[PDB]
This record gives structure tokens, sequence and C-alpha cells, in this order.
């Protein structure tokens, strides 16, 4: 759901890195 | 690094680069 979540909120760094170490 | 909204295909290509490698695994053969 993650392409919804950004697409309508601004993906910050400190969450977007935690998708992927 | 743009803080930006990143919407389709742009996400997972600005989620590759960051991540480094192993993530994300297909091409077509169309």
């Amino acid at each position: 759901g993650i392409v919804e979540q950004c697409c309508t909120s601004i993906c910050s760094l400190y969450q977007l890195e935690n998708y992927c170490n | 690094f743009v803080n930006q909204h990143l919407c389709g295909s742009h996400l997972v290509e600005a989620l590759y680069l960051v991540c480094g490698e192993q993530g994300f695994f297909y091409t077509p053969k169309t």
C-alpha cells in the first residue's frame, strides 16, 4: 500500500528507510 | 534527496537507489 501512501503523503526518509535496510 | 510524493515507478526506483540492491527483481522481455 506504499505507492498510494507516498503519492498522497510525502515520505520522509526516516520512514522510507524503514522499508529497506 | 528531494522529499516528494513519488508516484508509480519513481517510488520503487528511488527506494532501490537509496537501499542499494536486493530489492525489486523484475525486467520485461516483451
